[PDB]
RNA sequence: GGCUCUGUGGCGCAAUGGAUAGCGCAUUGGACUUCUAGAGCAAUUCAAAGGUUGUGGGUUCGAAUCCCACCAGAGUCG
């Protein structure tokens, strides 16, 4: 199941990052699968952010969504934080809505914590 | 130098007999739920234009104290007490010391005290308005503007601050406040917290151990580390230690005790 | 003389008599339903300190020296964190990673509390004189942010220390022999509340 | 224009007509630090003096709104004979009020009653009247408060949330604040456990987090941080 | 041994104005938000109940208020 799986195939092929990262990039993408069972995922790759990119679909006409898998020992810095705003951006390409992608934040333990960080200003909706 | 010269505002005799009529109750503020979004609606106009006059009205009260109850203070500039002319009231309980035969009270307590309207502060013959006291109490030399504020909010609850005169292991916060009291410099215990209920029959010659025993920090200020925590908790002795933060008029405690696993 | 495989630097568990004893021995790991996960914590903990979980690599047994040299490279904390982790496991208690909110540790007394956790821990490694590197950097923003989710949650923030001798080279850290040389100091922070606090 | 008493870095507003006009013009809320004088012991609400932030007072002086003006020193003692017949004369008068309405009153005037002269003082320049001047945090501070003052917010300290600004799209007597908007200078290393207990808090508040940045060139960014539930 | 100052709701106090007792905290209850029952600090908000005004006497169209005595408490002067 975990070693044996053809996503994996790209995973080894993409060869961005260290072993750790493209794991909990497949943890990542097997919690999405299973559990939450979007329609599709995808394992992209940002060799210049030196990141993995999961760009899912929750529903069959909702559209392309990121998903950015990264453990507690990542740094995140503001300016890394834009750069994969627009990263987001030109992956879905659609100026209709701002900059927006869910940072999924996995521990050795394989729990798994979202937060949706969006450019601009979202009002907290009831 | 260009000099803006401003001025302040005195009541009149009516103003002055009409403001002893006053009731305690106190206006309600925001008058219940506050809306979400600001839509716009000809509605909310008038709720925002009805709560800030109400705080307007609430903000241009000034205290009017009849002369018989005022005690009249005198604040010393060079001595740094603040020794009363007459005898002092109730607030003598649990306030101020007494010395050469004359009460005396501290630049915090008398500056608590002319915001309550308790006593009649003077200054070299001259009756100070709350401004001048605050530019004239507070400073590097006595009590700072932090303690000051965590003390009139503590004493506005009915506390009765005082002011403070001196497989692996399991340590604890006492042990050790020899060797590492000579490395000193930061947090400093100001205040001797007690409780209210305690006012009833304090003693301010034997009064007991303190309830508490505060430290004034701001909320920029770096968080102490375990060995100025130690410490102070070590200074300390029994008694708890609290750390007061005060972030631009707004105060939070923080108290920090040893603690010990129990055997699950 | 539980078999288990360090594959892709995490400890995972594949048969089902060995999952099934340790989930029955206080719920060590994370599941997927079901291949166990095991943090590296954990895996060392049953590896050093009862000797039951055998992890195997390279299709040859590691010697628990070689263990340590790789979570601690593979996690430069793990060497803290997993001497906290002991001191809270000898105790009793079931420490779970509890990185859902910004602490490290979840403490729990036994079964019938199922993950209802009490209280949450900050591990920091620190000198004999106090003076130790913030692990993770404090401010009484964060201690305020943190306080009032714990007690959102109804735990109490925990400030766990270890305290390492002057005597004892970081050098030796390299098994976990220095864990019979360190002390530790538990710090509880709690509000109060200046208008509840009036006698009772 | 107004003033505003600036000493040791404290910046305080005692003339209630001053608070109204920067409540209402200039939408520049402020604490209230006194002692309210209809009920004196009590904290569920306080009187004058308000007290500023030190990006508020900055913000209000570079707008030419509030002309800051550090205190005067304590030589007010040759000024006198004044009010002994100031006091005296009115006694006489009182005396008939009372006697119609059928021991004298003194008011404790929370603003000076006297007209004074005091010098004013340039906020760009560290002294040690306004040493806010030069610190990184009071700048990046003061260039996030300016930059969400000009889009229309009201903004409170909001150290007990853990953030910086606490920002709501009305009078905070009327709105709820919407945001707990934080300041990270672009190259500071965000802790991610911090981030998420940040986030946990604002999202039990019902309050977005912001993580608001100002670029090297000089233009504030925004990234909201919502929880995402899936 | 005198002198000074106090005693009001569970706690801290206001009413000093001679026209009869109110404010905050605490307690109880409602509304709202959130969390896994609990928590809520400008995500909070509102409402209710709560009284031998230390005891006796006296002045007065009325005493919490003014005066005296006593009881208790704090400080101070021997
Ligand atoms: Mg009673
Ligand atoms: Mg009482």
């Amino acid at each position: 199941w975990m070693g044996t799986h053809p996503k994996y195939l790209e995973m080894m092929e993409l060869d961005i990052g260290d072993a750790t990262q493209v794991y909990v990039a497949f943890l990542v993408y097997l919690d999405l699968m299973e559990s939450k069972s979007w329609h599709e995922v995808n394992c992209v790759g940002l060799p210049e952010l030196q990141l993995i990119c999961l760009v899912g679909t929750e529903i069959e006409g909702e559209g392309l969504q990121t998903v950015v898998p990264t453990p507690i020992t990542a740094s995140l810095s503001h300016n890394r934080i834009r750069e994969i705003l627009k990263a987001s951006r030109k992956l879905q390409g659609d100026p209709d809505l701002p900059m927006s992608f869910t940072l999924a934040i996995v521990e050795s333990d394989s729990t798994i914590v979202y937060y949706k960080l969006t450019d601009g200003f979202m009002l907290p909706d009831p | 130098a260009a000099v803006e010269v401003p001025a302040g505002r005195v009541l009149s005799a009516r103003e002055l007999f009409a403001a002893r009529s006053r009731s305690q109750k106190l206006p309600q503020r925001s008058h219940g739920p506050k809306d979400f979004l600001p839509d716009g609606s000809a509605a909310q106009a008038e709720r925002l234009r009805r709560c800030r006059e109400e705080l307007w009205q609430l903000l241009a009260e000034q205290r009017v104290e009849r002369l018989g109850s005022l005690v009249a203070a005198e604040w010393r500039p060079e001595e740094g007490f603040v020794e009363l002319k007459s005898p002092a009231g109730k607030f003598w309980q649990t306030m101020g010391f007494s010395e050469q035969g004359r009460q005396r009270l501290h630049p915090e307590e008398a500056l608590y005290l002319l915001e309550c309207g308790s006593i009649h502060l003077f200054h070299q013959d001259l009756p100070l308005s709350i401004q001048e006291a605050y530019q004239l109490l507070l400073t590097d030399h006595t009590v700072t503007f932090l303690q000051y504020q965590v003390f009139s909010h503590l004493k506005r609850l009915g506390y009765v601050v005082r002011r403070f005169q001196p497989v692996l292991q399991t340590t604890h916060l006492p042990d050790g406040g020899a060797r590492l009291l000579e490395k000193s410099g930061g947090l400093e215990i100001i205040f001797d917290v007690y409780q209210a209920d305690a006012v009833a029959t304090f003693r301010k010659n034997n009064p007991g151990k303190p309830y508490a025993r505060m430290c004034i920090s701001g909320f920029d200020e770096p968080v102490p580390d375990l060995c100025s925590l130690k410490r102070l908790s070590y200074q300390s002795g029994d008694v708890p230690l609290i750390f007061a933060l005060v972030d631009h008029g707004d105060i939070s405690f923080y108290s920090f005790r040893d603690f010990t696993l129990p055997q699950d | 003389i539980f078999r288990a495989e360090m594959i892709n630097n995490n400890v995972i568990v594949r048969n089902a008599e060995d999952i099934e004893q340790l989930y029955g021995k206080g719920y060590f790991g994370k599941g997927i339903l079901e291949y166990l996960q095991l943090s590296l914590e954990e895996a060392f903990f049953l590896v050093y300190a009862l000797g039951c979980l055998s992890i195997y690599y390279e299709k040859e047994p590691l010697t628990i020296v070689k263990l340590w040299k790789a979570f601690t490279v593979v996690q430069p904390t793990f060497r803290t964190t997993y001497m906290a982790y002991h001191y809270f496991r000898s105790k009793g208690w079931v420490p779970k990673v509890g990185l859902k909110y910004g602490t490290d540790l979840l403490l729990a007394r036994k079964g019938p509390p199922f993950y209802a956790a009490s209280y949450s821990v900050i591990i920091e490694l620190v000198d004999d004189h106090f003076e130790g590197s913030l692990r993770r950097p404090l401010s009484w923003k964060s201690l305020a942010a943190l306080s009032r989710v714990s007690v959102n949650v109804s735990a109490e923030l925990m400030l766990c220390y270890l305290i390492k001798p002057s005597t004892m080279t970081d050098k030796e850290m390299e098994s976990p022999e220095c864990m019979k040389r360190i002390k530790v100091q538990e710090v509880i922070l709690s509000r109060w509340v200046s208008s509840r606090e009036r006698s009772d | 224009m107004l003033v505003v008493e600036v000493a040791n870095g404290r910046s305080l507003v005692w003339g209630a007509e001053a608070v109204q006009a920067l409540r209402e013009r200039l939408g520049v809320g402020g604490r209230t630090v006194g002692a309210l004088p209809r009920g004196p012991r009590q904290n569920s609400r306080l009187g004058l003096p308000l007290l500023l932030m030190p990006e508020e007072a900055r913000l209000l002086a570079e707008i030419g709104a509030v002309t800051l003006v550090s205190a005067p020193r304590p030589d007010s003692r040759h000024h006198s004979l004044a009010l002994t017949s100031f006091k005296r004369q009115q006694e006489e008068s009182f005396q008939e009020q009372s006697a119609l309405a059928a021991a004298l009153l003194v008011q404790l005037a929370t603003a000076r009653p006297r007209p004074v002269k005091a010098r004013p003082l340039d906020w760009r320049v560290q002294s040690k009247d306004w040493p806010h001047a030069g610190r990184p945090a009071h700048e990046l501070r003061y260039s996030i408060y300016r930059d969400l003052w000009e889009r229309g917010f009201f903004l409170s300290a909001a150290g007990k949330f853990g953030g910086d600004f606490l920002v709501a799209p009305g009078d905070p007597l009327r709105f709820a604040a919407h945001y707990i908007a934080q300041c990270w200078a672009p190259e500071d290393t965000i802790p991610l456990q911090d981030l998420v207990a940040a986030g946990r808090l604002g999202t039990s508040v019902r309050a977005t987090l912001l993580l608001c940045s100002p670029q090297p060139d000089g233009k504030v960014v925004y990234t909201s941080l919502q929880w995402a539930s899936l």
